[PDB]
């Protein structure tokens, strides 16, 4: 029966997808720190110094 | 004399059949569970998750 062939390939299909979703998911989350601490850092540096009185 | 014959192994035409289909069913049925079950489980991993705040 052609049914059984088409239930199995399902399986897989699903498989592949979820792998394909998750290195996004994985990415997404590398990326985040790496923004967020490069905002924080460059902010501080523009921000900060010291002045001569005398 | 040749008629006899003809009903005996006609009889077994039927059961052969019907053999080869339970195994059809059957075999659907063992597929179902699995199937479902995969899809479910799948989603449900992509979906969620926790956030540090």
């Amino acid at each position: 029966a052609i049914g059984i062939g088409t239930l199995i390939i399902f399986i897989a299909m699903v498989l592949v997808a979820a792998v394909a979703a998750a290195v996004l998911i994985n990415t997404s989350g590398f990326l985040q720190q790496k923004a967020m601490a490069t905002g924080k850092e460059s902010t501080e540096q523009v921000a900060s110094g010291l002045q001569v009185i005398r | 004399a040749i008629g006899i014959g003809t009903l005996i192994i006609f009889i077994a035409m039927v059961l052969v059949a019907a053999v080869a289909a339970a195994v059809l069913i059957n075999t659907s049925g063992f597929l179902q569970q699995k199937a479902m079950a995969t899809g479910k489980e799948s989603t449900e991993q992509v979906a969620s998750g926790l956030l540090c705040s």
